């Protein structure tokens, strides 16, 4: 897990594009029309993980392997959703515990841009200030109308929750993990795909994308959902299904 | 749009100090200062201001026509 066939090179709003196919666990939630909503990654051949807050069903399709969503030519895998398990501690209105976990009918196919991200252990220890990445399909500017077709990638700091509380205050829940401030923001689209720090060499999932500033500002920080947190109820639902 | 909040949660304070938890797709409230979504299409967005008052609860009293 955790180590892109395709190496990303790192020198969303204020991203950069991604060198193709170096995020090989992300992947595209759309609905039946084919329109981007959300974001997910790729755990295993057979599960997805994602935000509750996405509201996917079973009639939403799992895309993998995309670099530019508005190619035709690229080898991608639409996968069909059998089961969803949204987390049923995720309050809709305090946006805590947000994680859902899709069960493929069929598994991917894994390949150089296809693949998994490892999960941490419940016990991991992230620092405050270390710099991972996020990355998706959403907007590079909260006034369009457009999100890219290109998966854009970002590097930003983690933030201690207590610092995070002066920016957003009892909002933030011990199963949230805040990072940015730093002149990038995630934005709407975003949601449920990665936050990503390189644990001994392999990018290891540490947050989802979840919620922040209704404008994406660049100042103020991201707010996910802190994968350590959840990480039993993702390891314990996959093996009993 | 003029303003209005249904669930409106004063707390312990004089004045008052009251908190709106209305979910609000693409955008808050338009007198909202402070607002947050979620990054997802569409977002789902909250007021988390602190107002000494209440909006009018956005949803009618239907309450004034049977005697």
């Amino acid at each position: 897990c955790g180590v892109p066939a395709i190496q990303p090179v790192l020198s969303i709003v204020n991203g950069e594009e991604a060198v193709p196919g170096s995020w090989p666990w992300q992947v595209s939630l759309q609905d039946k029309t084919g329109f981007h909503f959300c974001g997910g990654s790729l755990i295993n051949e057979n599960w997805v993980v994602t935000a509750a807050h996405c509201g996917v069903t079973t009639s939403d399709v799992v895309v993998a392997g995309e670099f530019d969503q508005g190619s035709s030519s690229e080898k991608i895998q639409k996968l069909k959703i059998a089961k969803v398990f949204k987390n049923s501690k995720y309050n809709s209105l305090t946006i805590n515990n947000d994680i859902t976990l899709l069960k493929l009918s069929t598994a991917a196919s894994f390949s150089q841009t296809v693949s998994a991200v490892c999960l941490p252990s419940a016990s991991d220890d992230f620092a405050a200030g270390t710099t991972c990445v996020t990355t998706g399909w959403g907007l590079t500017r909260y006034t369009n109308a457009n999100t890219p077709d290109r998966l854009q990638q970002a590097s930003l700091p983690l933030l201690s929750n207590t610092n995070c509380k002066k920016y957003w205050g009892t909002k933030i829940k011990d199963a949230m993990i805040c990072a940015g401030a730093s002149g990038v923001s995630s934005c709407m689209g975003d949601s449920g795909g990665p936050l990503v720090c390189k644990k001994n060499g392999a990018w290891t999932l540490v947050g989802i994308v979840s919620w922040g500033s209704s404008t994406c500002s660049t100042s103020t920080p991201g707010v996910y959902a802190r994968v350590t947190a959840l990480v039993n109820w993702v390891q314990q639902t996959l093996a009993a299904n | 749009s003029k303003p209005c909040c249904d669930q409106c949660a004063c707390t312990k304070s004089n004045p008052p100090q009251c908190r709106c938890s209305d979910l609000r797709l693409n955008s808050c409230h338009s007198a909202c200062k402070s607002c947050i979504c979620t990054f997802s299409i569409p977002p789902q967005c909250f007021c988390v201001d602190i107002t000494d008052f209440c909006y009018e609860p956005c949803k009618p009293s239907e309450d004034d026509k049977e005697n």
